[PDB]
RNA sequence: AUAGGUUUGGUCCUAGCCUUUCUAUUAGCUCUUAGUAAGAUUACACAUGCAAGCAUCCCCGUUCCAGUGAGUUCACCCUCUAAAUC
């Protein structure tokens, strides 16, 4: 349409089926659904392990540098793993989390010590 | 139970003979064009249907991935496709276990079947690039130092830390503390 | 969703917006990282914005499109 | 410098070891049929239609090349201590990307230790054939590619679709690659049907196999038992060549040998069979004498 | 630094187009300035309603 | 394409009347001090300003 | 039978068997041909035969044909920066016009293949949508990683059932 | 540059009953898509004409203007490509009724 | 033709489906065939077959008893055959219909 | 359509209607489990509960999503160019 006022946003869009997440990363409008008109497909990210297990990640990095470059904002998820693949430095609040982890395993392990 | 015995047996070639198991079946319908799908079984529960498909008509004829002259007589012989179940005569179920019989045969080798001589994937078949050979380290990395180094925690002095109890007094949490480094 | 038009529920006419209690040195800490990794992702993407605008910039004029330009032009006339 | 499988003199002379057979390249196989055209033509079009034929066959059975095995990869770009902990199994990341080749895209892999570490050879190949998907290979190991699978197979007398299975599966320069494509060379000289594997693009690689790794003695017997004359000296040549430091070049280019004397030095010096081999040239020239009386 | 996959692409782009210049990829971070959580904006960009 | 007449004459009034007959900040920015809640808006203020 | 005393020149292979793409300069293509005369006679199956195809590769070129108006049969080309090209057709076949053509202002197979390398540069097989324009919907297909729940059922770990 | 779709466009005069303006017959080949046929197709066009140099029957190429004029007129005359009777022949560059030299090219 | 011995062939009947003239005019179609070797001898060609199963490999099926005729057969561009709008609409798949491919019993 | 039935005392030709195939909705009769897709007939009237907040006040958003098929060639391409994101 015309979507007064918003940018475009490299956002993970779900197409999957019930207890079964798939997510397609897409170059969708802000002001858009989350399942409707991409300009551009730019990836996939399967969240489930495999058989062997590998939660898989595809990325079309230079269509994703064009993107940033004309002005795609991306969203939290999406700087999540891009983090995690290091096109992206790590995010602050996922290393946050990771250290709210490390507390509240040392607050278990100080009290099962002392039950035992 | 094993099979490859009944079709070098006699009663093979007395009952049937060169033509196929399913060269004598007529299946029964409206007239014209027979509806575009079989029955899904002959054995429902453990009776059989009054006209029964070439397969569950005897129930000597065995079908496995070891069955070699019963899976060539069911897949076509001038083309590598798998005759349906409307030109045979067997049922749905028949048909699919044929299927995976004829798919289980030709990974196990016991089947004739033509593979196309495909072509390279790749023009360039060197194996000196970054992604693919060894990569110059990081300083980080032949040193210990974490990359980035704003990851790490380091504490603030107590003059911000003041004020920031100054900004969020009244609400304010617990103190701080170190991270743990290993985990259990 | 609603609109401008739909009524508030009351449930909403009165309910306390209670804050998030806060901790001292992990949000300080949230602050210098937040800076440093927006510092640094405006850093990738002004680099990226500069890339995207040289290869505009060469695809509408480099010197392998004058090249092509004028050797079309030689082989017309 | 030792000349390797890329050079003209050692490809024409394979290429002349595996000869054309027309009616064996280009063979009737059970694929979907269309009704056949039919064409009306005199002596001269019948003779283009058999050049451009010819040509087609040697496009056809342009060879496979033959490369060495691949280092298995080992390098970690990062490793973030901080990220060790937090998510269970690990995460692969591919450039997917359209142009740039597929050896030179990169994929790494996240691990739960916080490794960044470049993806292995079989994790690429696996990455690249769900990505951008090739006929005939399946990400799944086939279950065809096992010992009595294959010994099955090499029974029912099929290696040149072996090769075939093998090249759309492995790439050329993997390890499971060169492992299969040696037994399979390896059955053949065991049982030996050199004719099944004429006329096919493997045949010179189980050639450069053979002469690399020596068992050419099959290959000399089959080559004067089919009166393949011509190929069997440019075989002895081959193996001179490729090992020049050998006794039986030392005599060959004392004796000034050009031919059948060139077999006889081989036979003489190192072949494992001499008494064999030397006992069949000696019956290809009473054959030599009986159709020279017939001439 | 350059994020370790961008250095890992750029070094190897740089190795295939030539030279091999081992320098430690950088990039300039002065350019970009430092405004914290407290610098105001204009009314005129913003509007009363 | 028949012409919108009637509103475009509604945009033209309603913007009139918005330039004329605009709330002021007297009326806009007060506050009943004791229960936090302005006038015209019918919002209360959040818990960093009480 | 179809109608016609040729009815291949209606066939959609005929049509898209002609070889002559014209390139972007060219906007108006004018034919006056000659229908008497033996000298006109290459022109008058070039008009006969291979108009169609030329207006098929060329579907936006303006195709004028003229009838007896000059003694002389001849192609013009008039051309977007102004340039009008004549071509006579006098002493010709229509293989000869159509060869002429290709050479003169008929692109060439460098931009015709490179044209065609950026269609299937648009076209991308890692790409996960429905089949009118990807190749898979879903990764539901590949073996190895989760089967769809509708195929095969998912185990005891999807919630509801937690 | 210009917003006219219709760049150059070579078509047949009408009617000269307006002035400094033309009325333009312009065919091209449509592609009737189940009979597999090409059949001409005509649009009207409206020209600028400053000098009232092309009468009716005449074929003249019309370019494009970079805004249109008036409501219709998108388009001027560039050159009278056929004036009616007077054709002179380009190729050898001569005039003629039709089929037939007027004056000999032998000239 | 399970009588004759015939197995592969496609035949569509139109107009009356008389069973008498379909006999008939069936017999007389398949009496006057003709064969590859009496092609070869009426032209004085070799006769070849190209399949596409086996690839670029010419066979030879039917060469003349007689002399070989030296004057390539002349190449008409553009052919004046008479095509059939059934075909032609199959092999552009226009041919809509929920009748034709249908899944039936042997032969 | 691989076609079939039906005009007549009978044959041939033309012809219509119908059958055989597949899908969707509803009705009858009758129905075990598990998973997954899909799920008012009505642009007729709606009780009731919820669906827009956030936020150091300003702003921003409520002009988006979600819904419907009333109307209906405002959807596609080119030129020009105003919001908007860099
Ligand atoms: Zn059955
Ligand atoms: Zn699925």
């Amino acid at each position: 349409k015309a979507y007064r006022g918003g940018h475009l946003t490299i956002r993970l869009a779900l197409g999957g089926c019930t207890n079964r997440p798939f997510y397609r990363i897409v170059a969708a409008h802000n002001k858009c659904p989350r399942d409707g008109r991409f300009v551009e497909q730019l990836g996939s990210y399967d969240p489930l392990p495999n058989s062997h297990g590998e939660k898989l990640v595809a990325l079309n990095l230079d269509r994703i540098r064009h993107w940033i470059g004309c002005g795609a904002h991306l969203s939290k998820p999406m700087e999540k793993l891009l983090g995690l693949a290091g096109f992206f430095p790590l995010h602050p609040m996922m290393i946050t989390n990771a250290e709210r982890l490390r507390r509240k395993r040392a607050r278990e392990v100080l009290l099962a010590s002392q039950k035992t | 139970d094993e099979p490859w015995k009944y079709l070098e047996s006699e009663e093979y070639q007395e009952r049937y003979g060169s033509r196929p198991v399913w060269a004598d079946y007529r299946r029964n319908h409206k007239g014209g064009v027979p509806p575009q799908r079989t029955r899904k079984t002959c054995i429902r529960r453990n009776k059989v249907v009054g006209n029964p498909c070439p397969i569950c008509r005897d129930h000597k004829l065995h079908v496995d991935f070891r069955n070699v002259k019963l899976l060539e007589q069911f897949v076509c012989a001038h083309t590598g496709i798998i005759f349906y179940a409307p030109y045979t005569g067997v049922c749905v179920k028949q048909h699919k276990r044929l299927t995976q019989a004829i798919q289980k045969a030709r990974d196990h080798g016991l089947l004739i079947y033509h593979i196309p001589q495909v072509e390279p994937r790749d023009l360039d078949f060197s194996t000196s690039h970054g992604a693919v050979s060894a990569t110059p380290p990081a300083p980080t990395l032949v040193s210990g130092d974490p990359w980035y180094p704003w990851y790490n925690w380091k504490q603030p002095p107590e003059r911000e830390l003041s004020r920031l109890r100054r900004l969020y007094q009244g609400h304010l949490q617990e103190e701080s503390g170190p991270p743990p480094e290993s985990m259990p | 969703r609603k609109t401008r038009h739909d009524p508030l529920a009351k449930s909403k006419i009165e309910r306390v917006n209670m804050p998030p209690a806060v901790d001292p040195a992990e949000f300080f800490v949230l602050m210098e990282r937040y800076q440093h990794y927006r510092q640094t992702v405006r850093a990738l993407r002004m680099e990226f914005v500069s890339e995207v605008q040289r290869k505009v910039h060469e695809a509408r004029a480099g010197v392998l499109a004058e090249r092509k330009a004028l050797k079309d032009a030689a082989e017309h006339r | 410098k030792k000349p390797t499988f890329m050079d003209e003199e050692v490809q024409s002379i394979l290429t002349k070891m595996t000869g054309l057979n027309l009616q064996k390249t280009f063979k009737p196989a059970i694929q979907e049929l269309k009704p056949p055209t039919y064409k009306l033509m005199t002596q001269a079009q019948l003779e283009e239609a058999t050049r451009q034929a010819v040509e087609a066959a040697k496009v056809r059975l342009k060879m496979p090349p033959v490369l060495e095995e691949r280092v298995p990869i080992n390098d970690v770009l990062a490793e973030d201590k901080i990220l060790e902990g937090t998510e269970t199994t690990k995460y692969v990341f591919t450039d997917i990307s359209y142009s740039i080749p597929h050896r030179e895209r990169f994929i790494v892999v996240r691990e739960p230790s916080g490794t960044l570490r470049k993806a292995s050879w079989e994790e690429r190949d696996r990455m690249i054939q769900v990505y951008f998907p090739k006929e005939g290979r399946k990400i799944l190991t086939p279950i065809i590619f096992k010992e009595e699978n294959l010994r099955t197979m090499y029974s029912q007398d099929r290696h040149v679709d072996v090769l075939n299975l093998c090249f759309a599966q492995f790439e050329p320069d993997s390890t499971e690659y060169i492992k299969v494509h040696h037994k399979t060379y390896e059955d053949i000289d065991k049982r030996g049907k050199y004719d099944l594997l004429r006329s096919t693009r493997y045949f010179g690689g189980m050639v450069w196999y053979f002469v690399n790794n020596k068992k050419i003695d099959g290959l000399l017997i089959d080559q004067i038992q089919r009166d393949l004359i011509d190929d069997a000296t440019n075989l002895v040549q081959l193996y001179h060549v490729l090992h020049p430091d050998g006794q039986s070049a030392q005599g060959a280019k004392d004796q000034a040998a050009e031919g059948i004397n060139l077999i006889k030095v081989f036979a003489k010096t190192e072949a494992q069979k001499g008494a064999y081999i030397e006992l069949t040239l000696q019956t290809y020239q009473e054959a030599l004498s009986r159709h020279s009386a017939a001439s | 630094p350059y994020p370790p996959l961008l250095r890992a692409m750029i070094i190897a782009e740089r190795q295939k187009n030539g030279d091999t210049s081992t320098e430690e990829p950088m990039l300039n971070v002065q350019r970009i300035r430092m405004e914290p959580w407290d610098y105001p904006a204009k009314q005129e960009d913003k509007g009363r309603a | 394409v028949r012409p919108r007449l009637i509103a475009e004459l509604a945009r033209r009034v309603r913007a009139l009347r918005e330039q004329l007959n605009r709330p002021r900040d007297s009326q806009l920015y007060a506050v009943d001090y004791e229960t936090l809640t302005r006038p015209f808006s019918g919002r209360r203020l959040p818990v960093r300003a009480w | 039978p179809m109608k016609g005393r040729f009815p291949i020149r209606r066939t959609l292979q005929y049509l898209s068997q002609g070889n002559v793409v014209f390139k972007d300069s060219v906007k108006v293509m004018t034919v006056n041909y000659n229908t008497h005369g033996e000298l006109g006679e290459g022109a008058r199956k070039f008009v006969f035969f291979n108009i169609p195809q030329i207006q098929y590769k060329n579907p936006w070129v303006q195709i004028m044909m003229f009838k007896n108006m000059t003694p002389s049969p001849f192609l013009r080309f008039y051309l977007d920066s102004g340039e009008q090209v004549l071509v006579d057709v006098e002493t010709k076949s229509n293989k000869e016009i159509m060869e002429h053509i290709r050479k003169i202002l008929g692109k060439n197979e460098e931009t015709l293949r490179e044209e065609e390398e950026e269609k299937k540069q648009l076209s991308h097989p890692a790409n996960f949508g429905p089949r009118k324009y990807c190749l898979r919907e879903c990764i539901c297909e590949v073996e190895g990683q989760v089967p769809c729940p509708s195929l095969v059922p998912l185990p005891k770990e999807m919630r509801g059932k937690y | 540059r210009s917003s006219v779709h219709a760049r150059w466009i070579v078509g047949k005069v009408i009617g000269t009953k307006m002035q400094k303006t033309a009325k333009v017959r312009v065919t091209r080949l449509v592609l009737d898509p189940y009979l597999l046929k090409y059949f001409n197709k005509r649009k009207t066009y409206f020209a600028h004409d400053a000098l009232q140099q092309c009468t009716v029957g005449d074929i003249v190429l019309l370019r494009a203007l970079p805004v249109p004029r008036a409501k219709h007129v998108k388009h001027e005359l560039a050159e009278i490509v056929f004036k009616v009777g007077k054709v002179i022949d380009p190729v050898t560059g001569k005039p003629c009724a039709g089929t037939t030299y007027l004056e000999s090219p032998l000239s | 033709c399970r009588l004759i011995g015939i197995k592969d062939m496609y035949a569509k009947v139109s107009g009356s489906i008389n069973m008498l003239s379909l006999t008939q005019g069936l017999f007389r179609g398949l009496s006057r065939q003709e064969t590859h070797q009496q092609l070869a001898d009426k032209k004085g060609l070799h006769v070849v077959e190209i399949r596409e199963e086996c690839g670029p490999l010419p066979i030879v099926v039917a060469s003349p008893r007689g002399p070989l005729r030296k004057d390539p057969e002349p190449e008409d561009e553009v052919p004046d055959v008479k095509l059939d709008w059934e075909d032609v609409k199959t092999a552009q798949g226009m041919k809509r219909s929920v009748w034709s491919n249908l899944k039936r019993a042997a032969t």
